[PDB]
């Protein structure tokens, strides 16, 4: 309704349009690289022995 | 059988319960027995700012009751000194140039009337109507209010609650018995009256329009009529509970005494007229007026009894022709003729005569016939023993035409009082019972009815409250709250060796005492505190916190329902589950009903407008 | 008129966001992670059951010490509990009792909380509990607050923005204007200098906390998003929503990787977290389960049955090690 408010809508859209993308193929490779490299220091993914675990005794 | 307090955690559900309804100001609280008695005990004691306010006060009303001027003079000039004077040196006089001036003005004028420092009466309450009553309010001493309130509230009266005694008249549809409320002990006057009996002769209205005629006149206390304080009724019978007046009646008296001299009538007359005054300030026609209506006490003073055939004319004026003939006006026997209270002035010379002579002044020849004493109603030749001034007060009390009659030419009672046959007589010592009374009094079947019949007595249950609290004032009002205070000051000095409140510093709605249901075939009733607020009901035992809770989310329905012919209330939860519960009092479940069906609704309608509470498919 | 073109260059402007995201769709997630090997079954188990809420639970977070964890309930309470003994720490009666939220603090001094009085508390733990600060400044309910450190938290309204306070001075620093809607969570980035909000209008936003600006908005959720979370390595994030679907979305690529759906799920999502590797993705739902996704292949890994009302909120520790279930059948459950 107010022409104040349309302007900051187009610069804002003006914002989210000029940002540096990557290829998706790239994004999902980073996010598996990430899941292998800390898998081993995951509890929920490598079951720690009973030792280790604060809830198991 | 003694009057139990009720704890002071009650002071949550009747001060919301007095708030809705208004009744939490100056004016309302403060014009009550019990109320001014309270709140004066807490001006005096707990607050040094109000003491001189009700001093100040109590002694203006102690002034008004002074009997002549030669004391007023010497307290006008006290109260004037130590309450005005004094106060003015001081630069502390909280009052206006007006009623300072106006006390002033009478005093060295030595005119001292009974009503001389009433413009500082208003100024006194206009003083107290603002903080000192919101302290008040913020005191214990309005608990205590709360807990005196609630007992009124929550009186429910039934023949067990008297002990009834011997007979003390008898009539068409029903006996009067003397009896002593085991509450208070305060000796009382039962009319017990049956329903059978009633239907029987149709007379239904009539029963109905006396207590409605009691409640016209039993405030004020007035000394010359017998009025009110409780009516109740069982499957059988109705209830009054009037003032005791043990002395027997006039009609009795005059069968045994024989005719009363000219003296002797006009103290009868004198406080039978301050009694018609009553009832004609209030819009009360008597019509019935009559020795066998007139109560003696103990001491001979005298009472007009027995409001059956009274009617309120603030409305429209009667037209029928009721009474007992010989006391009625031309006016009454004329059906179709619209009266007054011109009846009673009227009735009231048919009885004066026949106090003096024995038989009312038309009914001749001792006939036994009535329609030859209502003939000489539409003359009236007195004897010649009759002094000048009594012959010329029946003369106008016994006026054919209205225009005429002495009592109803304008000024009402007052025409009857100025007569000179009243000219020896003070009316303030007739109204104080200062004269000496003239007499000392020495010591059907095969008819039924229910359902249908019972609710034309839905309505007759009443407790007049001025009634029950001057009652309690002058009996146990004391003597409670020092077993009381000293009963709560024991729990709160034995509690700290137990152990802070659950409702302070949150946003608790309400909390209280309730009996929820267990199993019913066990009559299990928990009697659990609980605690109301905008999204659930907790409750706990003593000791523990609230383990327990019922949020509004799961109550559907808030309903009223009768348990052993207890007023309870049944929560319907949407889980299909039921949940009962009981309160002490009446006040306590009319509140707790309220309360719980505005929770259950805001609580419900906010929820649907939060999308992470509300429910969802 | 202006208006006019302002409202058909915002057309033009959502095209062009449009078409450089499908300039970067070369691939999709599921392609890239077709073969690394399955994580299997996830079998977990109830360690801890936590006892003492009255009414329906609505929310729980985290202590960094990945042991003792606050929940707000419908009890008008918050309770901080010892998960390994399961003993009560702690146990706050709130002025009001209509709390929808808690948080607690990376330092373990304070707790927050908040609801539709339209105030985010800030309660001390160093001896009494008693509130320290009472942030006023939202117009709606408070749906979600977390610390950034002891003197500042971002809260999430239903007043569709979001704020950062100043808790020393009670001050709304900055305000994050944006969303249509009711905003339902937040989560803050690793690196605490953005933070991603979800809200009722089927959208979620990234910001920058200094800047006080949003950068980035992603739309796809056909309904409320109800919960977000964070991807342990800040380059993405996953959203919860009534659609019944979970979505993630990476921050970089600027558009959806996954979506965490099922024909058999028809009811929506609660919250959302992931454990330590980011590997899995748990999600709280209303048919009273709690359904851990493998979130780099979007199949259904494991189920947590345990509750038997809805399943209101969740979280993982910091060290990856148990999750805790919060319902509304007033019981908070550690599942590892
Ligand atoms: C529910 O309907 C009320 C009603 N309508 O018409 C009627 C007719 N009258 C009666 O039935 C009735 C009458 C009496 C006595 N008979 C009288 O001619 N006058 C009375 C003063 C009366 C009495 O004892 N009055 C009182 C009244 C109060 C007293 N306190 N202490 C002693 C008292 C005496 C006695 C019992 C009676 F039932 N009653």
């Amino acid at each position: 309704a107010s022409i104040a408010q349309a302007r900051k809508l187009v610069e804002q859209l003006k914002m989210e349009a000029n940002i540096d993308r990557i290829k998706v193929s790239k994004a999902a490779a980073d996010l598996m690289a990430y899941c292998e490299a800390h898998a081993k220091e995951d509890p929920l993914l490598t079951p720690v022995p009973a030792s280790e675990n604060p809830f198991r005794e | 059988k003694k009057i139990l307090l009720p704890e002071p955690s009650i002071r949550s559900v009747m001060q919301k319960y007095l708030e809705d309804r208004g009744e939490v100001t100056f004016e309302k609280i403060f014009s009550q027995k019990l109320g001014y008695l309270l709140f004066r005990d807490f001006c005096l004691n707990h607050l040094e700012e109000a003491r001189p306010l009700v001093e100040f006060y109590e002694e203006i009303k102690k002034y008004e009751k002074l009997e002549t001027e030669e004391e007023r003079v010497a307290r006008s000039r006290e109260i004037f000194d130590s309450y005005i004077m004094k106060e003015l040196l001081a630069c502390s006089h909280p009052f206006s140039k007006s009623a300072t001036e106006h006390v002033q003005g009478h005093l060295g004028k030595k005119q001292v009337p009974p009503d001389l420092f009433q413009p500082y009466i208003e100024e006194i309450c206009q003083n107290l109507r603002g903080d000192v009553f919101q302290k008040f309010i913020e005191s214990d001493k309005f608990t205590r209010f709360c807990q005196w309130k609630n007992v009124e509230l929550n009186i429910h009266l039934t023949m067990n609650d008297f002990s009834v005694h011997r007979i003390i008249g008898r009539g068409g549809f029903g006996e009067v018995y003397g009896c002593r409320k085991a509450d208070t002990g305060k000796m009382y006057a039962m009319k017990c009256l049956d329903k059978k009996r009633i239907k029987m002769k149709q007379g239904e209205t009539l029963a109905l329009n006396e207590r409605i005629m009691l409640s016209l006149v039993s405030t004020g206390d007035c000394p010359f009529i017998v009025c009110m304080s409780y009516a109740f009724h069982t499957p059988d019978k109705l209830s009054f509970i009037l003032d005791l007046m043990n002395g027997g009646d006039l009609h009795y008296h005059l069968s045994q005494h024989g005719v009363f001299s000219e003296a002797d009538m006009r103290f009868y007359a004198a406080e039978i007229i301050l009694g018609l005054e009553h009832m004609h300030n209030r819009f009360v026609v008597y019509r019935d007026l009559k020795p066998a209506n007139i109560l003696l006490d103990e001491h001979g003073h005298v009472r007009i009894s027995d409001l059956g055939l009274a009617c309120d004319f603030s409305k429209k004026k009667p037209h029928a022709s009721v009474g007992t003939h010989g006391y009625m006006a031309p006016e009454v026997l004329q059906k179709g003729v619209a009266y007054d209270s011109s009846a009673d002035w009227f009735s009231l010379g048919c009885m004066l005569f026949k106090l003096l002579r024995g038989h009312s002044p038309f009914r001749q020849h001792k006939t036994k016939d009535k329609h030859e004493i209502d003939r000489m109603t539409l003359a009236v030749e007195l004897p010649d023993s009759f002094s000048p001034e009594l012959r010329s007060l029946l003369e106008g009390l016994l006026q054919r035409d209205v225009n005429r009659r002495l009592g109803c030419l304008g000024r009402g009672a007052q025409e009857v009082k100025e007569s000179p046959f009243f000219r020896s007589l003070d009316w303030q010592m007739v109204f104080l019972q200062k004269y000496p009374p003239p007499l000392i009094p020495p010591r059907t079947k095969g008819i039924k009815l229910l359902d249908s019949d019972q609710e034309l007595y839905r309505n007759f249950p009443l407790t007049i409250s001025e009634r029950w609290q001057q009652e309690v004032a002058e009996t146990v009002f004391d003597t409670i709250n020092a077993e009381t205070d000293r009963l709560e000051a024991r729990k709160k000095a034995k509690n700290k060796q137990l152990g802070e409140d659950y409702a302070l510093g949150k946003d608790c709605i309400m909390h209280g005492y309730m009996s929820k249901m267990g199993n019913p075939f066990l009559t299990q009733w928990q009697r659990r505190y609980f605690y109301l607020f905008p999204n659930r009901l907790e409750w706990r035992g003593e000791g523990e916190a609230p383990q327990s809770l019922l949020t509004m989310e799961e109550i559907q329905s808030v309903e009223e329902t009768q348990i052993k012919e207890r007023k309870c209330l049944l929560l319907k939860i949407r889980g299909g589950k039921q949940f009962i519960l009981q309160c002490d009092s009446d006040p306590e479940l009319v509140q707790w009903k309220k309360e719980l069906r505005d929770a259950y609704r805001e609580a419900q309608q906010l929820v649907q407008r939060v999308p992470k509470m509300k429910n969802k498919p | 008129s202006e208006l006019d073109q302002l409202r058909q260059e915002a057309e033009q402007l959502k095209n062009q966001i449009r078409d450089a995201r499908k300039a970067c769709a070369d691939a999709t997630l599921s392609q890239i992670t077709n073969n690394i090997d399955p994580v299997g079954r996830i079998q977990m188990r109830t360690r801890r059951t936590l006892r003492g809420h009255l009414a329906k639970i609505y929310a729980m977070h985290w202590g960094t010490d990945s042991r003792l964890l606050v929940s707000a309930s419908q009890d008008g309470k918050l309770i901080i509990w010892d998960s390994y003994t399961t003993n009560k720490v702690h146990a706050i009666p709130l002025r009001s009792s209509w709390v929808m939220t808690c948080a607690y603090a990376p330092s373990g001094n304070y707790v927050a909380c908040g609801g539709l009085d339209n105030i985010c508390s800030i309660y001390n733990l160093k001896g009494n509990v008693r509130v320290s600060r009472e942030l006023a400044g939202h117009t709606g309910y408070l749906s979600c607050c977390r610390f950034l450190d002891d003197n500042q938290i971002v809260t999430s309204s239903g007043d569709t923005t979001c704020a950062l306070w100043d808790i020393e001075t009670g001050q709304q620093t900055t305000t994050f204007t944006g969303h249509t809607g009711d905003v339902m969570s937040l989560s803050l980035a690793p690196d605490t200098r953005l933070f991603v909000s979800g809200a009722c209008d089927a959208s979620a936003k990234l910001w920058d906390v200094r800047e006080g600006m949003c950068r980035q908005t992603f739309t796809g959720h056909e309904s409320d998003i109800n919960a977000i979370c964070f991807f342990p390595n800040g380059n993405a994030f996953a959203t919860g929503s009534d659609d019944a679907t979970c979505r993630l979305f990476d921050l970089r690529a600027d558009q959806e990787l996954m979506t965490y759906s099922h024909d058999n799920i028809i009811c929506g999502i609660t919250s959302v977290s992931f454990s330590k590797s980011g590997r899995l993705l748990l999600a709280g739902y209303d048919d009273f389960n709690c359904n851990v996704w493998d979130a780099l292949k979007a199949d259904r890994a494991g189920v947590l049955a345990g509750h038997d009302n809805r399943v209101s909120c969740l979280g993982v520790t910091d060290d990856g090690m148990a999750v805790a279930t919060g319902s509304w059948d007033s019981f908070l459950k550690i599942w590892n």
